[PDB]
């Protein structure tokens, strides 16, 4: 009998970690469990503040989640345990900064291959923790966290809200979010993606054959860095922004009820319960901004990974008290910045960042004169439409904006790529207008015609929010 | 320049204990400097201190049991990024 969780985790069409080592930063373990032993080495690293069955039971657990014989993701893979949580499951930051770093060190001296290092822990939002984590990533090191349990935006938790970690919350067997009490899981931007987190069979630390039901977002990650070892042995040379995209790519789509979150954390929390892989193919993501703000000259930007292309820049207030958005260039390398306006809460700013290797692409811009710019040149595709304003009140490859606002087209040389621009009108002053790309196109960008609230992309469907409105959907796919 | 910060979960504090985060470039030779210079202004005005770790690897810096009183002393050391004082993670 298969196990929900495992169940969950494979897709629709299936047919194991070991050129990997997981980390893992926990409780003490019982290693010699036969779930895990040979497989999971004690560096008896420890560093944990003043308070073996109850001590070991977290880490024993998730030890056996990630790799255990019977009831692990990827059965047999190699992990290294680092204790950092005492008896009551309480660790320090500095603690956990002292074991990132011997992890680092460990690399340095004995070098192997892809690292994941799982930290199924969380305390308040923490710049250095968050830095540590950012530093261990950029040296090439993947890392993956709990949400939390705290039913609560995930940004406000750290390692949860740290740049560059795979963060994951939890859902139960009816691709739920999970209740713990009163609380439950996180939610949020800061949220890459969830993965079973109830009711989660795996090494009990009460008896070497023993098995126990655990529930958290502790759990989830597990899966995820199970899923994760398995993609990195299969493809061992993936960077963090691939690994990510895979992640996204292969996991199923809107399944989660949203209701389940406060309404202003719906658009922001991605609809995603992580699952196993089952030719190029264009991979793109969407990545929303941390809120500008309601200062009146207050910018969101919205940022990809070094080796993702940005190929189109959207924003979104709630209020619908916005001055657009714009791409433009910082450090060699575009981003889109988001524009409040005077009087305006704030806004985000919306990248969809894709994998698009050998891609020249550039913005074309023009002022207020409706206002239009075009990709001119030949063999160009347009991927994006963009545009911002500075007063307070308002074709193939061509943008077209109100006559007093600025409109930016995103424009790329890529002969592999076929693009098609998709738009749906509804009369009605409806509050959601969309329109989707057809299976196997991507959504390259994601705009309404020129009160919108504003425009984002959820997987390649184009979302147009209004207080006729048209959705405007550009669908790019390799040819 | 140099910054404060600590838990905004107040439950969730670890005062007396400080990351010293030095600026991204720092070796471990000024960092291990740095935190000699911090003990011994500190005695100078009678204060313990304890240095627990230096860091070197990720972050430079180091981590200090002292009283908060000296964080305005600690602040202006050479090379300091910003100081967090240290707080609570939890089993998730």
């Amino acid at each position: 009998s298969i196990p929900w969780n495992l169940e969950r985790i494979t897709p629709p069409r299936y047919r194991g970690g070991s050129l990997v080592e997981v980390y893992l930063l926990d409780t003490s373990i019982q290693s010699d469990h036969r779930e895990i032993e040979g497989r999971v080495m004690v560096t008896d690293f420890e560093n944990v503040p003043e308070e073996a069955s109850k001590c070991d039971s977290h880490g024993t657990h998730l030890a056996g989640v990630v790799s255990g014989r019977d009831a692990g993701v990827a059965k047999g893979a190699s992990m290294r345990s680092l204790r950092v949580l005492n008896c009551q499951g309480k660790g320090t930051v500095s603690g956990t900064l002292i074991g990132l770093e011997f992890i680092r060190k460990s690399q340095l001296v004995q070098p192997v291959g892809p690292l994941v290092v799982l930290l199924p822990l969380a305390g308040g939002y923490s710049r250095v923790l968050n830095a540590a984590c950012q530093r261990l990533a950029r040296a090439g090191v993947v890392l993956v966290t709990a949400a939390g349990n705290f039913r609560d935006d995930a940004c406000l938790y750290s390692p949860a809200s740290a740049p560059e970690v795979i963060t994951v919350g939890a859902t139960n067997a009816q691709d739920q979010p999970v209740t713990l009490g009163t609380l439950g899981t996180n939610f949020g931007r800061c949220v890459d993606l969830f993965a079973p987190g109830e009711d989660i069979i795996g090494a009990s630390s009460d008896c070497s054959t023993c098995f126990v039901s655990q529930s958290g977002t502790s759990q989830a990650a597990a899966h995820v860095a199970g899923i994760a070892a398995m993609m990195l042995s299969a493809e061992p040379e993936l960077t963090l922004a691939e690994l990510r995209q895979r992640l996204i790519h292969f996991s199923a789509k809107d399944v989660i009820n949203e209701a389940w979150f406060p309404e202003d954390q719906r658009v922001l929390t991605p609809n995603l319960v992580a699952a196993l892989p089952p030719g190029w193919q264009l991979f793109c993501r969407t990545v929303w901004s941390a809120h500008s703000g309601p200062t009146r000259m207050a910018t969101a930007v919205a940022r990809c990974a070094p080796d993702e292309e940005l190929l189109s820049c959207s924003s979104f207030s709630r209020s619908g008290k916005r001055r657009g958005e714009r791409m433009e260039a910082q450090g060699g390398k575009l981003v889109c910045r988001a524009h409040n306006a005077f009087g305006g809460e704030g806004v985000y700013a919306i990248a969809r960042c894709c994998l698009l290797p050998q891609a020249n692409c550039s913005v074309h811009t023009a002022p207020p004169a409706g206002t239009r710019v075009h990709c001119h040149q030949q063999g160009h595709v347009l991927t994006g439409c963009s545009s911002h304003w500075e007063v307070e009140d308002l074709q193939p490859n061509q943008c077209v904006g109100h006559r007093e606002a600025s409109i930016h087209a995103s424009c790329c040389h890529a002969p592999g790529l076929e693009c098609k621009v998709k738009e749906h009108g509804i009369p009605a002053p409806q509050e959601q207008v969309t329109v989707a790309c057809e299976e196997g196109w991507t959504l390259t960008g994601c705009s309404a015609l020129p009160h919108v609230l504003g425009a984002y992309a959820v997987d390649n469907t184009c979302v147009v929010r209004s207080r006729a409105v048209t959705a405007v959907a550009i669908c790019c796919r390799s040819r | 320049t140099a910054t404060f910060h600590r838990c905004a979960k107040d439950p969730w504090r670890l005062p007396g204990t400080y990351v010293v985060v030095l600026k991204e470039e720092t070796h471990l030779s000024q960092s291990e400097r740095t935190a000699r210079r911090l003990q011994a202004q500190a005695a100078r005005r009678g204060y313990l201190t304890k240095i627990l770790h230096v860091f070197h690897g990720l972050l430079p810096g180091f981590l200090v049991k002292m009283s908060g009183d000296l964080l305005e002393l600690a602040l202006k050391l050479p090379h300091v990024d910003y100081i967090e004082e240290d707080s609570s993670v939890f089993a998730q």
